[PDB]
């Protein structure tokens, strides 16, 4: 549920547009960068014998379709991400705005973590990402997670319980004097 | 406390210290009011607080209350030392008013500098660090550090001097005040002296939190303990009960 | 200005070799990744109005030479990084193992921050990077911000309680002198 900071860049002067998403507990959460390569959900199957290969390093965008549309999917959602990393991808970005159940499909499969980050972008934020993958000819995507600070909220419990400890003792001193 | 006091030289010193305790409480209440109003919207009033006029008033009030907690206590040890040796009750108040008023010029001196308090919502001349008014922060800490030794050496000799049983209650009361003050204020300056030393580094989130709980604490516990630790307080409190009942 | 555990990738299969280097204040410390493309110290000049352009995104490795060798460098060390970012780089790895004074050159560039990270790798750890840039035909550099996890707001939490213990205990010995009086 950790937020993902993903932005796109456009070489020409480089305009930069950013958006937010949520990391998923399927691949080791860390920063990555590469070119955006849209991948169709049906193109990431495994029964294919030989397929064309891309240059190593590319952030793949996969827009999931409705679960009822596909009665017998070739691979699981985690299988799609595992296939792409083998293909040469470095950070797979999903779009679960149409298949909400994929979030559970990813977070459930915590038994075998993946080596590279996996991100799902839902809501109207994926609409902007699709409007970029649809129009621009070349894009450059970086994903990062840099949560700073928290550093006073952590020591707040230590400071607060201490005053209660100090005051409860003073209560008994006043209680015992009059009795 | 004030109504019970208003005479012995040892009795009149506590009333003036109670005034500084009330000043520190008024200062803390200012911050509490400015906090309770801004439920998550402090930044809207932040520029109005520093760039208005209250950032120079509250800081001066805090400085006046802080330095009174040392200047008023300095004479108590000399009073105790003179009490054990044997027209002085009217000459000690002459120095009392001078010590009380001496902190006004010290607090107003930063105001003459063109911009000192526009660096912290606390409006205090040391949470901002050491760059603003570098010649004032060091001197203020040095003034507090030098005064403690004179109070400590007199109390040290007071016990060895003894072998006025009714006056025994006051001797320990002054000792508690002069000792506990450096328990609540001496650790404060360590964090202020941290950013100016390369070897030791302290995060800013700690300095403000420590200041906000250790600056008003020393001027907050003395009046409460005065009720439960001074036997004369019982008679002083009972004296004024019949004057109204 | 913490460390930077830069790791290189040697694909066809993927073999990963990492090494450590120090971030610099010349540009904001972030995480970047691209193909490693060595440049030359004299190739990052500005008088050349027309130069070959590269694809966007590439971690440039610059092997700094001795400062006394060239009588008058064309641009400052922090100027080479700014020129390289304009060429479409994302990060620069200044091998400063031969020009030690270059570290101070970058660290004084706090006046004008740079949008992209700048790293310098010194010592014998840069020999491993140079061997990779020499032997392998194609590699991929990968640098990440704050590679370790520093519990900045977690290690100091219990220090305050120990600070309070001293305050709670220094008052107890005071009662001893009270009883002796
Ligand atoms: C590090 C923190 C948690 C330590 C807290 C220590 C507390 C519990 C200790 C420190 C000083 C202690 C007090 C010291 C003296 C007296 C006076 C005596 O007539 C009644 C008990 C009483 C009032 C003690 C109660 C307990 C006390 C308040
Ligand atoms: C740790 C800090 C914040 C606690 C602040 C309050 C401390 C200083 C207070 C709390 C309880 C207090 C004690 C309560 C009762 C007595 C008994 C009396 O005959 C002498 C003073 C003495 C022994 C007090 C000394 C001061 C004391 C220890």
């Amino acid at each position: 549920k950790e937020t993902a900071f993903v932005e796109v860049v456009l070489f020409e002067t480089t305009y930069t547009t950013g958006l937010t998403g949520r990391f998923s507990r399927a691949g080791a959460t860390l920063s990555a960068e590469g070119e955006i390569v849209q991948m169709h959900p049906l193109g990431l199957c495994n029964n294919n014998d030989e397929e064309d290969l891309y240059e190593y390093g590319w952030v793949g965008v996969v827009k999931l379709e409705q679960p009822e549309l596909d009665p017998k999917p070739c691979l699981t959602v985690l299988g799609k991400a595992k296939r792409a990393v083998q293909r040469g991808a470095t950070a797979v970005i999903f779009d679960v705005s149409e298949n909400p159940e994929a979030i559970d499909q990813l977070n459930q499969g915590s038994e075998d973590p993946l080596k590279r980050p996996v991100v799902y972008v839902k809501g109207a934020d994926a609409i902007k990402l699709m409007n970029i993958v649809n129009k621009q000819k070349v894009a450059r995507a970086r994903i990062q997670h840099r949560p700073p600070r928290q550093e006073y909220f952590d020591m707040g419990i230590f400071l607060a319980f201490f005053v209660v400890v100090s005051l409860v003792c003073l209560i008994l001193l006043v209680k015992i004097k009059l009795k | 406390v004030i109504l019970t006091t208003f005479l012995p030289s040892s009795k009149l010193f506590i009333g003036l210290i109670s005034v500084s305790n009330l000043f520190m409480g008024i200062y803390t209440g200012i911050l509490t009011f400015l906090d309770a109003v801004s439920w998550g919207r402090f930044a809207e009033f932040g520029i109005w607080w520093e760039t208005g006029s209250g950032c120079k008033v509250a800081g001066f009030l805090a400085v006046f209350s802080s330095e009174s907690a040392i200047f008023l206590l300095m004479l108590a040890t000399v009073e105790r030392s003179l009490s054990a040796k044997d027209n002085h009750l009217k000459q000690f108040r002459v120095a009392a008013l001078l010590a009380f008023l001496g902190a006004t010029v010290a607090g107003c001196f930063p105001l003459f500098h063109r911009g000192e308090y526009s660096a912290s919502p606390l409006c205090l001349p040391f949470p901002t660090g050491e760059t603003p008014s570098l010649g004032f922060t060091v001197t203020l800490v040095l003034l507090n550090s030098l005064a403690f030794l004179l109070m400590a050496v007199i109390y040290t000799k007071l016990y060895c001097n003894l072998e006025e049983n009714s006056q025994s209650s006051m001797i320990k009361h002054v000792a508690w005040l002069i000792f506990t003050n450096c328990i609540f204020f001496c650790p404060v300056a360590f964090f202020s002296f941290a950013p100016l030393i390369t070897a030791i580094s302290i995060s800013p989130e700690i300095m403000k939190s420590v200041t906000l709980i250790f600056f008003p604490l020393p001027a907050c516990l003395n009046p409460v303990l005065y009720v439960f630790f001074n036997p004369k307080f019982k008679e002083d409190w009972k004296l004024l009960k019949r004057r109204v009942t």
